[PDB]
């Protein structure tokens, strides 16, 4: 966590429907965006911290 | 010479412009564009915005 | 493995979005033919 990794997602078509539908994720909390509506929103830039 | 009249023709216009400009303010919402709020957030959460 | 859920490990992924500029990433959708000169709804690059 002190050295959290960061990936940049770009030049691709994202599909968040799979992530939302997956039940494995224990806690999915979206601030500023609806997880259900994620399927449509475009993004000029995406960061994936892990 | 036509100051008075001209001033009136200005003031009303000014108000209108300011009024239109108010559409772009956020008022604490996440986005001043209503359609953006509707799209990003679901109706329940988006209700507050 | 014997620790309580409070001390149990959890993998956390944070997806940060920038919404504005050309959209490098967009969700799955089917592009349709545009129509000139007609009152229609439109969704251009996510702008509704």
């Amino acid at each position: 966590v002190y050295a959290w990794n960061r990936k940049r997602i770009s030049n691709c078509v994202a599909d968040y429907s799979v992530l939302y539908n997956s039940a494995s994720f224990s806690t999915f909390k979206c601030y500023g965006v609806s997880p259900t509506k994620l399927n449509d929103l475009c993004f000029t830039n995406v960061y994936a911290d892990s | 010479a036509l100051g008075k009249l001209q001033d009136v023709v200005n003031q009303n216009a000014q108000a209108l412009n300011t009024l239109v400009k108010q559409l772009s303010s956020n008022f604490g919402a996440i986005s001043s564009v209503l359609n953006d709020i509707l799209s990003r957030l679901d109706p329940p959460e988006a209700e507050v915005q | 493995p014997t620790y309580g859920v409070g001390y149990q490990p959890y993998r956390v992924v944070v997806l940060s979005f920038e919404l504005l500029a050309p959209a490098t990433v967009c969700g799955p959708k089917k592009s349709t033919n545009l129509v000139k000169n007609k009152c229609v709804n439109f969704n251009f690059n996510g702008l509704t």
